[PDB]
RNA sequence: ACCAUGGUGACCACGGGUGACGGGGAAUCAGGGUUCGAUUCCGGAGAGGGAGCCUGAGAAACGGCUACCACAUCCAAGGAAGGCAGCAGGCGCGCAAAUUACCCACUCCCGACCCGGGGAGGUAGUGACGAAAAAUAACAAUACAGGACUCUUUCGAGGCCCUGUAAUUGGAAUGAGUCCACUUUAAAUCCUUCCGCGAGGAUCCAUUGGAGGGCAAGUCUGGUGCCAGCAGCCGCGGUAAUUCC
């Protein structure tokens, strides 16, 4: 069993702090290797340049090609793959644009049937993606 | 083939564009709540059918 | 630095679980039976009704004749007797617990000018209060959520600058006195 | 004139300042906010002086009209009205002249004098001919 | 300087890391708690990085000096002058943050001082960080649909209330906006006050997400057929898709 007496607050408080290192969502927030590992560096958005259109293939019961890009970031530059989260919007992004990639929804884990993409593209070339999809804004001339 | 990387935007580019037509504008704010309080609550429906919802057909 | 104020708090609170069908239908018929604009101003007075019940029920767990039970409790009870929601003869720390949300909306300016016969059709009361007609004793007010006390409850009337109490008719009767006499006699 | 009625309250005289200070409320039903020189000429027939030592200011009309309220006062002399008085209210009707250069000009003037020493003949003519 | 051999530590010393200035406090809300606190208040620290000083009651001062290191300016090439983590502004870094405005009138401070000075500070502009109020229409006469009130009755239709069609109108209704004058204020601008204009698709135009389940709301029609795509999770799409366009 556990310790219960009016004198064991050293044993109890030291047994709680080292057993906190055994769930993930404390340890990824307090050990510091996990924030020196994510390419955002502890942020919610990051601009980056587009290297390659690449189409990953969907997971086990589905069958479609998910349209993705191969963004390299401008802050502490690193390679990521990012999803283009709309219908025709692979056509609006071209080679070596700059895009503001966001998180993809469930904290560094791939959502849906896309195998191993962690990010989605919004705001290609300083106009929005929803503005391009709805005909609000366009590419520069 | 199985849609490899081209024909992105396939179904949107070839759908027919039926135009968004126009009617008189909807009521906003306080008046919007008036026109739907009366629709749901003050109008007791004399007909039955297991009380189907508002967007029926 | 600055002589700025820095003090502000939220007046309402958003409901905990959304979209449960029993809540928002029974709370919709508060919006239409008292004629309000949105549900933020029902969540307003529900939070007002909350903090009064929270305070008073906290005063029941105190032992009897405790000094701040007497002071804060009687200060609470005189505050919601003068506002007209709690009738004075039954003043206890327990009859405040049966006080409901239907009773705080009844003491508003927007429905104490409907029932008195100054206007019809509860929505029209906003169309007369907010549209600058109806005063308290010497003060015109375009605020529907003005919580009228029982003291100044006999003094709701139209204003003197107003159409309904005075004159200099508005721009549509001035339009009608112009549209015949504008090209002829 | 017709219905512009002048009450006051919180009257207080003091011979620390040789003034009579009070709080004014002006009730007018359906007019605009009455001007300051139209009201200080009415306190001259309330406290029986001439409209030269009455200084009224700070009027703030309530929501809806009717009773505006401001602050006003009366001195014992026009020469007392020059001594213990802030210069701006002494100039809201013209008795003091503050028309100077800007403080952008005056600060650049002060730092230009600061770089020149001794030469009284050139500590004063430090860039006035460039006009 | 001369002696003694001590001091601390598993009740965590010593060393390391810190996305560590500390606190009052903030978010949370059954109790116990957990997280944040660069940020206006108090205390500390530092003015590019180290060091040494002068003056003075008080400084190891930096809108003081001396030197070295780092960056950088003028030059007639002999020499000079540097320090915005003060107010604005610029470049750069970035997911990421305001005008090179007006004034000492207020709150106070300094001085030889009722009088001068103060980018302290106050006022404006930028401001969907956020918080509080609060428009985008309400009454009508038809009118078409509902109601314990009408006949001695499921006769026949209503003289009576509530609603939406669809209206035709209207009138001591009014604002946003426009514009005089006051007022405001150091000077103004706002706000409040007030003449004059200013509403029939009040076209003077409410949106943002949704409509399989969780989770309020359609198996309506058209198009595409495991494609395009949607989908936080389960899932939907392979020729009639309640989920795609």
């Amino acid at each position: 069993g556990k310790c219960r007496g009016l004198r064991t607050a050293r044993k109890l408080r030291s047994h709680r702090r080292d057993q906190k290192w055994h769930d993930k969502q404390y340890k990824k927030a307090h050990l510091g290797t996990a924030l020196k590992a994510n390419p955002f560096g502890g942020a919610s958005h990051a601009k980056g340049i587009v290297l390659e259109k690449v189409g990953v293939e969907a997971k086990q019961p589905n069958s479609a090609i998910r349209k993705c890009v191969r963004v390299q970031l401008i802050k502490n530059g690193k390679k990521i793959t990012a999803f283009v989260p709309n219908d025709g919007c692979l056509n609006f992004i071209e080679e070596n644009d700059e895009v503001l990639v966001a998180g993809f929804g469930r904290k560094g884990h791939a959502v849906g049937d896309i195998p191993g993409v962690r990010f989605k593209v919004v705001k290609v070339a300083n106009v929005s993606l929803l503005a391009l999809y709805k005909g609000k804004k366009e590419r520069p001339r | 083939v199985h849609g490899s990387l081209a024909r992105a935007g396939k179904v949107r580019g070839q759908t027919p564009k039926v135009a968004k037509q126009e009617k008189k504008k909807k009521k906003t704010g306080r008046a919007k709540r008036r026109m739907q309080y009366n629709r749901r609550f003050v109008n007791v429906v004399p007909t039955f059918g297991k009380k189907k919802g508002p967007n029926a057909n | 630095p600055v002589a700025r104020s820095w003090v502000c708090r939220k007046t309402y609170v958003t409901p905990r679980r959304p979209f449960e069908k029993s809540r928002l239908d029974q709370e919709l018929k508060l919006i239409g039976e008292y004629g309000l604009r949105n549900k933020r101003e029902v969540w307003r007075v529900k939070f007002t009704l909350a903090k009064i019940r929270k305070a008073a029920r906290e005063l029941l767990t105190l032992d009897e004749k405790d000094p701040r039970r007497l002071f804060e409790g009687n200060a609470l009870l005189r505050r919601l007797v003068r506002i007209g929601v709690l009738d004075e003869g039954k003043m206890k720390l327990d009859y405040i617990l049966g006080l409901k949300i239907e009773d705080f909306l009844e003491r508003r300016l927007q429905t104490q000018v409907f029932k008195l016969g100054l206007a019809k059709s509860i929505h029209h009361a906003r169309v007369l209060i907010r549209q600058r007609h109806i005063r308290v004793r010497k003060q015109v007010v375009n605020i529907p959520s003005f919580i009228v006390r029982l003291d100044s409850q006999k003094h709701i009337d139209f204003s003197l600058r107003s159409p309904y109490g005075g004159g200099r008719p508005g721009r549509v009767k001035r339009k009608n006195a112009k549209k015949g006499q504008g090209g002829a006699g | 004139n017709d219905t512009v009625t002048i009450r006051t309250r919180k009257f207080m005289t003091n011979r620390l300042l040789q003034r009579k200070q009070m709080v004014i409320d002006v009730l007018h039903p359906g007019k605009a906010t009455v001007p300051k020189t139209e009201i200080r000429e009415k306190l001259a027939k309330m406290y029986k002086t001439t409209p030269d030592v009455i200084f009224v200011f700070g009027f703030r009309t309530h929501f809806g009209g009717g009773k505006t309220t401001g602050f006003g006062m009366i001195y014992d002399s026009l020469d007392y009205a020059k001594k213990n008085e802030p210069k701006h209210r002494l100039a809201r009707h013209g008795l003091y002249e503050k028309k100077k250069t800007s403080r952008k000009q005056r600060k650049e003037r002060k730092n230009r004098m600061k770089k020149v020493r001794g030469t009284a003949k050139a500590n004063v003519g430090a860039g006035k001919k460039p006009k």
